[PDB]
RNA sequence: GAAGGCGGCUCUCUGGUCUGUAACUGACGCUGAGGCUCGAAAGCGUGGGGAGCAAACAGGAUUAGAUACCCUGGUAGUCCACGCCGUAAACGAUGAGUGCUAAGUGUUGGAGGGUUUCCGCCCUUCAGUGCUGCAGCAAACGCAUUAAGCACUCCGCCUGGGGAGUACGACCGCAAGGUUGAAACUCAAAGGAAUUGACGGGGGCCCGCACAAGCGGUGGAGCAUGUGGUUUAAUUCGAAGCAACG
Protein backbone atom coordinates (compact mmCIF):
# COMPACT_ATOMS: atom_id res chain seq x y z
CA UNK A 1 0.00 0.00 0.00
CA UNK A 2 2.98 2.24 0.75
CA UNK A 3 6.56 1.53 -0.32
CA UNK A 4 9.94 3.25 -0.17
CA UNK A 5 12.28 1.12 -2.32
CA UNK A 6 11.51 -0.62 -5.59
CA UNK A 7 12.72 -2.06 -8.90
CA UNK A 8 11.88 -0.58 -12.30
CA UNK A 9 12.16 -3.15 -15.09
CA UNK A 10 12.44 -1.65 -18.58
CA UNK A 11 11.81 -4.34 -21.20
CA UNK A 12 12.59 -2.38 -24.38
CA UNK A 13 12.52 -4.33 -27.64
CA UNK A 14 12.69 -3.03 -31.20
CA UNK A 15 8.89 -2.68 -31.31
CA UNK A 16 7.77 -1.61 -27.83
CA UNK A 17 9.06 -0.66 -24.38
CA UNK A 18 7.30 -1.76 -21.18
CA UNK A 19 8.12 -0.14 -17.84
CA UNK A 20 7.15 -2.05 -14.69
CA UNK A 21 7.77 -0.79 -11.16
CA UNK A 22 7.58 -3.60 -8.60
CA UNK A 23 8.52 -3.98 -4.98
CA UNK A 24 11.95 -5.39 -4.20
CA UNK A 25 10.26 -8.81 -3.93
CA UNK A 26 9.01 -8.68 -7.52
CA UNK A 27 5.36 -7.95 -6.75
CA UNK A 28 4.11 -5.59 -9.44
CA UNK A 29 3.16 -2.12 -8.25
CA UNK A 30 2.57 -0.14 -11.45
CA UNK A 31 3.31 -0.46 -15.15
CA UNK A 32 2.94 1.32 -18.46
CA UNK A 33 4.05 0.99 -22.06
CA UNK A 34 4.30 2.92 -25.29
CA UNK A 35 1.34 0.87 -26.49
CA UNK A 36 -0.53 1.70 -23.30
CA UNK A 37 0.00 5.43 -23.92
CA UNK A 38 -1.64 5.21 -27.35
CA UNK A 39 1.50 5.14 -29.49
CA UNK A 40 1.25 2.71 -32.41
CA UNK A 41 3.45 1.34 -35.15
CA UNK A 42 6.84 2.99 -35.25
CA UNK A 43 6.09 5.42 -32.43
CA UNK A 44 5.86 2.54 -29.97
CA UNK A 45 9.59 1.93 -30.47
CA UNK A 46 10.66 5.58 -30.31
CA UNK A 47 12.71 6.87 -27.36
CA UNK A 48 10.05 9.49 -26.67
CA UNK A 49 7.38 6.83 -26.12
CA UNK A 50 9.68 5.16 -23.62
CA UNK A 51 10.04 8.51 -21.86
CA UNK A 52 6.27 8.98 -21.60
CA UNK A 53 5.64 5.41 -20.46
CA UNK A 54 8.33 5.71 -17.79
CA UNK A 55 6.81 9.00 -16.65
CA UNK A 56 3.33 7.51 -16.33
CA UNK A 57 4.49 4.41 -14.46
CA UNK A 58 6.65 6.57 -12.19
CA UNK A 59 3.70 8.79 -11.35
CA UNK A 60 1.52 5.78 -10.52
CA UNK A 61 4.23 4.24 -8.35
CA UNK A 62 4.87 7.50 -6.51
CA UNK A 63 1.15 7.93 -5.86
CA UNK A 64 1.28 4.43 -4.39
CA UNK A 65 4.18 5.82 -2.36
CA UNK A 66 7.73 5.18 -3.54
CA UNK A 67 10.94 7.20 -3.23
CA UNK A 68 13.90 5.16 -4.52
CA UNK A 69 14.19 2.45 -7.17
CA UNK A 70 16.88 0.48 -8.96
CA UNK A 71 16.62 0.07 -12.72
CA UNK A 72 16.93 -3.22 -14.61
CA UNK A 73 17.16 -2.82 -18.39
CA UNK A 74 16.34 -5.66 -20.78
CA UNK A 75 16.33 -5.96 -24.54
CA UNK A 76 18.14 -3.92 -27.21
CA UNK A 77 15.49 -1.20 -27.47
CA UNK A 78 16.73 2.33 -27.98
CA UNK A 79 14.47 3.88 -25.33
CA UNK A 80 16.38 2.62 -22.29
CA UNK A 81 18.23 5.86 -21.54
CA UNK A 82 15.12 7.89 -22.30
CA UNK A 83 13.12 5.84 -19.80
CA UNK A 84 15.86 6.13 -17.17
CA UNK A 85 16.01 9.91 -17.51
CA UNK A 86 12.21 10.03 -17.50
CA UNK A 87 12.14 8.20 -14.17
CA UNK A 88 14.79 10.47 -12.67
CA UNK A 89 13.02 13.62 -13.88
CA UNK A 90 9.64 12.42 -12.61
CA UNK A 91 11.24 11.99 -9.21
CA UNK A 92 12.06 8.37 -8.42
CA UNK A 93 15.65 8.27 -7.19
CA UNK A 94 17.53 5.88 -9.48
CA UNK A 95 19.91 4.32 -6.97
CA UNK A 96 21.41 1.67 -9.27
CA UNK A 97 21.15 0.49 -12.87
CA UNK A 98 21.66 -3.01 -14.27
CA UNK A 99 21.27 -4.71 -17.64
CA UNK A 100 19.57 -8.11 -17.53
CA UNK A 101 19.40 -8.91 -21.23
CA UNK A 102 19.21 -12.72 -21.53
CA UNK A 103 22.38 -14.11 -23.09
CA UNK A 104 21.96 -17.81 -23.97
CA UNK A 105 25.16 -19.83 -23.72
CA UNK A 106 24.33 -21.09 -27.21
CA UNK A 107 21.42 -23.25 -26.11
CA UNK A 108 18.36 -22.95 -28.30
CA UNK A 109 18.42 -22.29 -32.04
CA UNK A 110 17.20 -18.81 -33.04
CA UNK A 111 14.74 -18.41 -35.92
CA UNK A 112 15.79 -18.01 -39.53
CA UNK A 113 17.05 -14.72 -40.90
CA UNK A 114 14.47 -12.45 -42.49
CA UNK A 115 14.17 -12.12 -46.28
CA UNK A 116 15.62 -15.47 -47.30
CA UNK B 1 19.73 25.56 -53.96
CA UNK B 2 22.72 23.22 -53.95
CA UNK B 3 25.40 25.89 -53.60
CA UNK B 4 24.23 26.97 -50.16
CA UNK B 5 22.31 29.67 -48.30
CA UNK B 6 21.33 32.56 -50.54
CA UNK B 7 21.39 36.28 -49.79
CA UNK B 8 18.11 37.70 -48.48
CA UNK B 9 17.10 41.12 -49.80
CA UNK B 10 15.98 43.65 -47.21
CA UNK B 11 12.96 45.94 -47.45
CA UNK B 12 12.49 49.57 -46.47
CA UNK B 13 10.17 50.71 -43.66
CA UNK B 14 6.65 51.84 -44.42
CA UNK B 15 6.20 55.56 -45.21
CA UNK B 16 3.58 56.23 -42.51
CA UNK B 17 3.88 53.46 -39.92
CA UNK B 18 7.66 53.13 -40.37
CA UNK B 19 7.29 49.34 -40.30
CA UNK B 20 9.24 46.92 -42.46
CA UNK B 21 6.57 44.47 -41.30
CA UNK B 22 3.89 46.72 -42.80
CA UNK B 23 5.90 46.88 -46.02
CA UNK B 24 6.09 43.08 -46.06
CA UNK B 25 2.33 42.87 -45.51
CA UNK B 26 1.76 45.23 -48.44
CA UNK B 27 4.05 43.09 -50.58
CA UNK B 28 2.20 39.92 -49.58
CA UNK B 29 -1.20 41.41 -50.38
CA UNK B 30 0.10 42.89 -53.65
CA UNK B 31 -0.95 41.22 -56.90
CA UNK B 32 0.62 41.76 -60.33
CA UNK B 33 2.81 44.53 -58.95
CA UNK B 34 -0.08 46.88 -58.10
CA UNK B 35 1.66 48.21 -55.02
CA UNK B 36 -0.46 51.35 -54.96
CA UNK B 37 -3.62 49.27 -54.62
CA UNK B 38 -1.97 47.06 -52.01
CA UNK B 39 -0.78 49.99 -49.89
CA UNK B 40 -4.13 51.76 -50.07
CA UNK B 41 -5.86 48.55 -48.99
CA UNK B 42 -3.50 48.07 -46.05
CA UNK B 43 -3.84 51.66 -44.86
CA UNK B 44 -7.63 51.60 -45.17
CA UNK B 45 -7.74 48.36 -43.18
CA UNK B 46 -5.52 49.89 -40.50
CA UNK B 47 -7.85 52.89 -40.31
CA UNK B 48 -10.78 50.49 -39.92
CA UNK B 49 -8.87 48.84 -37.08
CA UNK B 50 -8.19 52.17 -35.38
CA UNK B 51 -11.87 53.10 -35.64
CA UNK B 52 -13.15 49.74 -34.38
CA UNK B 53 -10.68 49.62 -31.47
CA UNK B 54 -8.81 52.16 -29.38
CA UNK B 55 -5.50 50.35 -29.82
CA UNK B 56 -2.86 51.37 -32.32
CA UNK B 57 -3.44 49.35 -35.51
CA UNK B 58 0.27 48.53 -35.59
CA UNK B 59 0.02 47.03 -32.11
CA UNK B 60 -3.13 45.12 -33.05
CA UNK B 61 -1.35 43.74 -36.11
CA UNK B 62 1.63 42.67 -34.02
CA UNK B 63 -0.78 41.01 -31.59
CA UNK B 64 -2.22 39.08 -34.53
CA UNK B 65 1.31 38.12 -35.56
CA UNK B 66 2.09 36.94 -32.03
CA UNK B 67 -1.08 34.82 -32.07
CA UNK B 68 -0.63 33.41 -35.59
CA UNK B 69 3.12 32.91 -36.01
CA UNK B 70 3.83 29.18 -35.57
CA UNK B 71 6.60 27.71 -33.44
CA UNK B 72 6.73 24.04 -34.51
CA UNK B 73 5.97 23.02 -38.09
CA UNK B 74 5.76 19.57 -39.68
CA UNK B 75 8.17 18.72 -42.50
CA UNK B 76 7.80 15.47 -44.43
CA UNK B 77 10.89 13.25 -44.25
CA UNK B 78 11.30 10.11 -46.39
CA UNK B 79 13.20 7.38 -44.54
CA UNK B 80 13.64 4.19 -46.54
CA UNK B 81 10.21 3.13 -47.74
CA UNK B 82 8.46 5.14 -45.00
CA UNK B 83 7.61 8.83 -45.39
CA UNK B 84 6.40 10.56 -42.23
CA UNK B 85 6.13 14.06 -40.84
CA UNK B 86 8.79 15.37 -38.46
CA UNK B 87 8.44 18.37 -36.12
CA UNK B 88 10.79 21.28 -36.76
CA UNK B 89 11.29 24.55 -34.92
CA UNK B 90 10.37 27.40 -37.26
CA UNK B 91 13.13 29.92 -37.86
CA UNK B 92 11.92 33.49 -37.25
CA UNK B 93 11.99 34.49 -40.91
CA UNK B 94 9.74 31.61 -41.90
CA UNK B 95 7.61 32.37 -38.84
CA UNK B 96 6.95 35.89 -40.12
CA UNK B 97 6.41 34.61 -43.66
CA UNK B 98 3.87 32.04 -42.49
CA UNK B 99 2.07 34.61 -40.37
CA UNK B 100 1.72 37.07 -43.23
CA UNK B 101 0.74 34.38 -45.73
CA UNK B 102 -1.92 32.87 -43.49
CA UNK B 103 -3.36 36.26 -42.57
CA UNK B 104 -3.60 37.35 -46.21
CA UNK B 105 -5.05 34.05 -47.45
CA UNK B 106 -7.74 33.88 -44.78
CA UNK B 107 -8.55 37.57 -45.23
CA UNK B 108 -9.13 36.85 -48.92
CA UNK B 109 -11.24 33.84 -47.92
CA UNK B 110 -13.37 35.96 -45.57
CA UNK B 111 -16.93 36.83 -46.55
CA UNK B 112 -16.99 40.63 -46.36
CA UNK B 113 -17.31 42.67 -49.53
CA UNK B 114 -14.02 44.60 -49.52
CA UNK B 115 -10.48 43.38 -49.02
CA UNK B 116 -9.52 46.04 -46.48
CA UNK B 117 -12.61 45.18 -44.44
CA UNK B 118 -11.80 41.47 -44.56
CA UNK B 119 -8.18 42.10 -43.63
CA UNK B 120 -9.09 44.33 -40.69
CA UNK B 121 -11.57 41.75 -39.40
CA UNK B 122 -9.02 38.94 -39.70
CA UNK B 123 -6.29 41.00 -38.03
CA UNK B 124 -8.57 41.86 -35.12
CA UNK B 125 -9.64 38.23 -34.72
CA UNK B 126 -6.01 37.11 -34.71
CA UNK B 127 -5.22 39.76 -32.11
CA UNK B 128 -8.09 38.39 -30.02
CA UNK B 129 -6.64 34.89 -30.59
CA UNK B 130 -9.49 33.66 -32.78
CA UNK B 131 -10.25 33.15 -36.46
CA UNK B 132 -9.06 31.09 -39.40
CA UNK B 133 -5.39 32.09 -39.11
CA UNK B 134 -5.29 31.24 -35.41
CA UNK B 135 -6.99 27.94 -36.19
CA UNK B 136 -4.34 27.24 -38.82
CA UNK B 137 -1.57 27.90 -36.31
CA UNK B 138 -3.32 25.68 -33.77
CA UNK B 139 -3.62 22.88 -36.33
CA UNK B 140 0.05 23.19 -37.24
CA UNK B 141 0.93 22.87 -33.57
CA UNK B 142 -1.47 19.93 -33.27
CA UNK B 143 0.24 18.10 -36.13
CA UNK B 144 3.68 18.82 -34.67
CA UNK B 145 2.56 17.46 -31.29
CA UNK B 146 1.04 14.39 -32.93
CA UNK B 147 4.32 13.62 -34.71
CA UNK B 148 6.41 14.75 -31.72
CA UNK B 149 7.77 11.22 -31.26
CA UNK B 150 10.11 11.81 -34.24
CA UNK B 151 11.91 14.72 -32.56
CA UNK B 152 15.22 12.84 -32.57
CA UNK B 153 15.05 13.06 -36.37
C1' G C 1 41.98 -35.83 -37.82
C1' A C 2 43.16 -39.40 -44.28
C1' A C 3 38.73 -37.14 -45.42
C1' G C 4 33.79 -36.22 -43.73
C1' G C 5 34.61 -33.54 -39.24
C1' C C 6 35.76 -32.62 -34.15
C1' G C 7 34.39 -26.90 -29.22
C1' G C 8 30.90 -27.24 -21.57
C1' C C 9 33.43 -30.37 -17.51
C1' U C 10 34.79 -35.31 -15.54
C1' C C 11 36.59 -40.50 -15.68
C1' U C 12 37.46 -45.48 -18.65
C1' C C 13 39.14 -47.52 -23.31
C1' U C 14 41.66 -45.92 -27.59
C1' G C 15 44.25 -44.03 -32.70
C1' G C 16 47.50 -40.95 -34.82
C1' U C 17 51.19 -36.89 -35.05
C1' C C 18 55.66 -34.35 -33.79
C1' U C 19 60.74 -33.37 -31.33
C1' G C 20 65.04 -35.37 -29.49
C1' U C 21 68.89 -39.83 -29.02
C1' A C 22 71.43 -43.17 -32.13
C1' A C 23 70.74 -48.75 -29.13
C1' C C 24 68.42 -51.95 -32.73
C1' U C 25 66.88 -54.37 -38.08
C1' G C 26 69.26 -53.55 -42.69
C1' A C 27 65.73 -51.21 -48.33
C1' C C 28 61.89 -54.29 -44.96
C1' G C 29 60.20 -48.60 -49.46
C1' C C 30 56.41 -45.50 -52.89
C1' U C 31 52.22 -46.03 -55.63
C1' G C 32 48.29 -49.05 -55.98
C1' A C 33 43.67 -51.09 -60.99
C1' G C 34 40.19 -54.80 -58.93
C1' G C 35 38.63 -55.11 -53.69
C1' C C 36 37.55 -53.50 -48.52
C1' U C 37 36.72 -49.51 -44.88
C1' C C 38 35.10 -44.59 -43.45
C1' G C 39 32.17 -40.88 -45.63
C1' A C 40 28.47 -33.52 -44.16
C1' A C 41 23.34 -32.56 -44.96
C1' A C 42 18.98 -34.57 -46.56
C1' G C 43 16.41 -39.45 -46.84
C1' C C 44 14.72 -44.72 -45.33
C1' G C 45 13.44 -48.96 -41.32
C1' U C 46 12.64 -50.46 -36.03
C1' G C 47 12.10 -48.38 -31.16
C1' G C 48 12.57 -44.03 -28.07
C1' G C 49 12.68 -38.71 -27.46
C1' G C 50 10.76 -34.03 -28.80
C1' A C 51 12.49 -27.53 -25.74
C1' G C 52 13.70 -24.23 -29.83
C1' C C 53 13.67 -24.25 -35.07
C1' A C 54 11.28 -25.67 -39.21
C1' A C 55 9.91 -28.57 -45.38
C1' A C 56 4.78 -29.69 -45.95
C1' C C 57 0.31 -27.38 -44.31
C1' A C 58 -3.09 -23.42 -42.21
C1' G C 59 -4.24 -18.38 -41.53
C1' G C 60 -2.90 -12.90 -42.29
C1' A C 61 -0.51 -9.51 -45.53
C1' U C 62 1.64 -8.00 -50.55
C1' U C 63 0.27 -8.32 -55.69
C1' A C 64 -2.64 -7.70 -61.69
C1' G C 65 -1.79 -12.75 -59.82
C1' A C 66 1.80 -14.48 -55.13
C1' U C 67 0.87 -22.23 -55.11
C1' A C 68 6.78 -16.98 -52.75
C1' C C 69 9.63 -13.15 -50.35
C1' C C 70 7.05 -10.65 -45.12
C1' C C 71 3.98 -11.92 -40.28
C1' U C 72 1.25 -15.65 -36.80
C1' G C 73 1.07 -20.94 -35.97
C1' G C 74 2.88 -25.54 -37.34
C1' U C 75 3.58 -31.95 -38.85
C1' A C 76 7.77 -34.79 -40.66
C1' G C 77 12.66 -33.80 -39.65
C1' U C 78 16.16 -31.81 -36.68
C1' C C 79 18.09 -35.46 -31.00
C1' C C 80 19.26 -40.85 -29.24
C1' A C 81 20.40 -46.68 -30.24
C1' C C 82 20.86 -50.00 -34.01
C1' G C 83 20.85 -50.81 -39.44
C1' C C 84 20.51 -48.93 -44.49
C1' C C 85 21.62 -45.03 -47.99
C1' G C 86 27.08 -43.50 -50.19
C1' U C 87 25.53 -38.40 -52.56
C1' A C 88 27.61 -32.51 -51.81
C1' A C 89 30.78 -25.86 -54.70
C1' A C 90 32.44 -34.02 -50.34
C1' C C 91 36.86 -27.13 -52.81
C1' G C 92 42.97 -25.50 -51.83
C1' A C 93 37.22 -26.36 -57.57
C1' U C 94 45.28 -28.07 -57.04
C1' G C 95 46.25 -37.27 -56.23
C1' A C 96 50.31 -39.57 -53.51
C1' G C 97 55.79 -40.19 -52.65
C1' U C 98 60.59 -38.20 -53.03
C1' G C 99 64.77 -34.50 -54.00
C1' C C 100 66.44 -29.40 -55.48
C1' U C 101 65.57 -23.75 -56.15
C1' A C 102 66.20 -16.14 -53.16
C1' A C 103 64.56 -14.02 -49.10
C1' G C 104 61.16 -10.99 -45.45
C1' U C 105 57.64 -11.37 -41.49
C1' G C 106 53.54 -13.55 -38.11
C1' U C 107 51.80 -17.74 -35.28
C1' U C 108 51.44 -23.24 -33.15
C1' G C 109 54.40 -27.72 -30.62
C1' G C 110 59.33 -29.02 -29.65
C1' A C 111 65.06 -29.28 -29.37
C1' G C 112 69.96 -27.10 -28.61
C1' G C 113 73.33 -23.05 -27.30
C1' G C 114 74.67 -17.44 -25.42
C1' U C 115 73.25 -14.22 -22.15
C1' U C 116 69.80 -13.47 -18.48
C1' U C 117 69.39 -14.12 -10.54
C1' C C 118 64.69 -16.70 -12.94
C1' C C 119 61.29 -14.55 -16.01
C1' G C 120 62.69 -12.97 -20.19
C1' C C 121 65.86 -11.71 -24.48
C1' C C 122 69.41 -13.26 -29.01
C1' C C 123 71.04 -17.25 -32.48
C1' U C 124 70.36 -21.92 -34.63
C1' U C 125 67.23 -25.90 -35.87
C1' C C 126 62.82 -29.49 -36.60
C1' A C 127 57.41 -30.14 -37.99
C1' G C 128 52.73 -27.34 -39.01
C1' U C 129 49.94 -23.08 -40.15
C1' G C 130 49.43 -17.79 -42.44
C1' C C 131 50.85 -13.18 -45.34
C1' U C 132 54.49 -10.66 -48.60
C1' G C 133 57.86 -11.57 -52.37
C1' C C 134 62.81 -13.45 -56.22
C1' A C 135 64.14 -17.02 -60.13
C1' G C 136 60.91 -19.91 -62.86
C1' C C 137 56.13 -20.91 -64.64
C1' A C 138 51.24 -18.86 -66.68
C1' A C 139 46.41 -17.20 -71.76
C1' A C 140 45.80 -14.12 -67.98
C1' C C 141 44.19 -14.13 -63.34
C1' G C 142 48.08 -15.45 -60.29
C1' C C 143 51.46 -19.74 -57.86
C1' A C 144 56.14 -19.01 -55.87
C1' U C 145 60.28 -24.29 -50.04
C1' U C 146 52.44 -25.30 -47.91
C1' A C 147 54.66 -24.21 -56.48
C1' A C 148 50.54 -23.99 -60.29
C1' G C 149 59.00 -23.83 -60.72
C1' C C 150 62.95 -27.65 -61.81
C1' A C 151 62.91 -33.37 -61.95
C1' C C 152 61.53 -39.16 -61.46
C1' U C 153 57.77 -43.39 -59.97
C1' C C 154 52.69 -45.00 -59.72
C1' C C 155 47.41 -44.22 -59.89
C1' G C 156 42.73 -41.57 -61.50
C1' C C 157 40.85 -38.66 -65.19
C1' C C 158 40.10 -35.30 -70.46
C1' U C 159 39.62 -35.11 -75.99
C1' G C 160 33.94 -29.31 -79.24
C1' G C 161 28.56 -27.73 -77.34
C1' G C 162 23.84 -29.95 -76.87
C1' G C 163 21.24 -34.68 -76.89
C1' A C 164 22.79 -36.56 -71.40
C1' G C 165 24.75 -38.13 -66.84
C1' U C 166 19.65 -39.27 -70.55
C1' A C 167 18.13 -44.41 -72.90
C1' C C 168 19.05 -49.91 -72.76
C1' G C 169 21.59 -53.52 -70.18
C1' A C 170 23.97 -54.87 -65.67
C1' C C 171 25.27 -54.44 -60.14
C1' C C 172 23.87 -52.29 -55.50
C1' G C 173 19.53 -50.36 -52.48
C1' C C 174 13.47 -51.29 -48.40
C1' A C 175 12.77 -47.18 -51.25
C1' A C 176 14.50 -42.69 -52.76
C1' G C 177 17.97 -43.43 -55.92
C1' G C 178 23.51 -44.59 -56.50
C1' U C 179 27.62 -46.96 -59.98
C1' U C 180 28.71 -48.06 -65.05
C1' G C 181 26.90 -45.67 -69.45
C1' A C 182 25.58 -44.76 -75.14
C1' A C 183 23.31 -43.83 -79.74
C1' A C 184 20.22 -41.39 -83.32
C1' C C 185 19.84 -36.38 -84.20
C1' U C 186 21.58 -31.09 -84.15
C1' C C 187 25.06 -26.32 -84.05
C1' A C 188 29.65 -23.80 -85.51
C1' A C 189 30.16 -22.55 -82.06
C1' A C 190 30.38 -23.70 -76.48
C1' G C 191 34.31 -22.09 -73.06
C1' G C 192 38.58 -19.56 -69.77
C1' A C 193 41.08 -14.97 -68.66
C1' A C 194 41.43 -10.06 -69.40
C1' U C 195 40.21 -4.87 -71.99
C1' U C 196 36.90 -0.49 -73.62
C1' G C 197 32.27 1.03 -73.16
C1' A C 198 27.11 0.85 -71.52
C1' C C 199 24.08 -0.43 -67.63
C1' G C 200 22.77 -1.54 -61.92
C1' G C 201 16.07 -1.27 -57.78
C1' G C 202 26.12 -0.97 -56.28
C1' G C 203 29.09 2.63 -53.74
C1' G C 204 31.44 7.59 -53.25
C1' C C 205 31.68 12.84 -54.53
C1' C C 206 29.41 16.85 -57.44
C1' C C 207 26.16 20.32 -60.69
C1' G C 208 21.33 22.08 -62.99
C1' C C 209 13.81 25.98 -61.27
C1' A C 210 15.97 18.79 -60.99
C1' C C 211 13.84 18.35 -56.45
C1' A C 212 12.50 21.19 -51.92
C1' A C 213 10.12 26.86 -50.54
C1' G C 214 6.88 30.35 -52.84
C1' C C 215 4.27 33.04 -56.93
C1' G C 216 1.57 32.35 -61.02
C1' G C 217 -0.43 28.98 -64.28
C1' U C 218 -2.59 24.47 -67.63
C1' G C 219 -6.15 20.55 -67.20
C1' G C 220 -12.92 22.72 -65.99
C1' A C 221 -15.61 27.23 -69.58
C1' G C 222 -16.10 30.46 -74.61
C1' C C 223 -12.98 31.62 -78.34
C1' A C 224 -8.03 31.84 -81.50
C1' U C 225 -4.56 28.55 -83.41
C1' G C 226 -1.82 23.74 -84.55
C1' U C 227 -2.30 18.59 -84.57
C1' G C 228 -4.83 13.77 -84.68
C1' G C 229 -9.27 11.18 -86.27
C1' U C 230 -13.19 11.46 -89.48
C1' U C 231 -15.44 13.63 -93.91
C1' U C 232 -14.68 15.37 -98.72
C1' A C 233 -13.64 16.38 -105.58
C1' A C 234 -9.67 18.22 -102.86
C1' U C 235 -9.57 18.86 -97.87
C1' U C 236 -1.53 19.87 -101.08
C1' C C 237 3.33 18.49 -98.80
C1' G C 238 6.63 18.03 -94.59
C1' A C 239 7.17 17.73 -88.98
C1' A C 240 5.58 12.60 -84.54
C1' G C 241 8.30 11.29 -76.70
C1' C C 242 11.99 14.72 -74.58
C1' A C 243 14.09 17.07 -79.49
C1' A C 244 5.88 17.07 -83.76
C1' C C 245 1.60 19.99 -82.76
C1' G C 246 0.72 29.76 -82.62
K1 LIG D 1 48.15 -40.24 -27.22
K1 LIG E 1 14.23 -41.48 -38.52
K1 LIG F 1 57.26 -20.95 -40.03
K1 LIG G 1 28.81 -34.17 -81.72
K1 LIG H 1 -5.54 25.85 -73.09
K1 LIG I 1 -2.03 16.19 -81.41
MG1 LIG J 1 21.55 -36.92 -40.37
MG1 LIG K 1 7.85 -19.22 -41.16
MG1 LIG L 1 30.49 -36.45 -57.48
MG1 LIG M 1 56.96 -22.85 -42.33
MG1 LIG N 1 8.65 22.29 -55.85
MG1 LIG O 1 -8.54 23.71 -70.74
Amino acid sequence: KNIESGVAHIHSTFNNTIVMITDTHGNALAWSSAGSLGFKGSKKSTPFAAQMAAEAATKVAMEHGLKTVDVTVKGPGSGREAAIRSLQATGLEVTAIRDVTPVPHNGCRPPKRRRV
Amino acid sequence: PRKGPVAKRDVLPDPIYNSKLVTRLINRVMVDGKRGIAANIIYNSFDIIKESTGNDPLEVFEQAMKNVMPVLEVKARRVGGSNYQVPVEVRPERRTTLGLRWVVNYARLRGEHTMEERLAKEIMDAANNTGASVKKREDTHKMADANRAFAHY
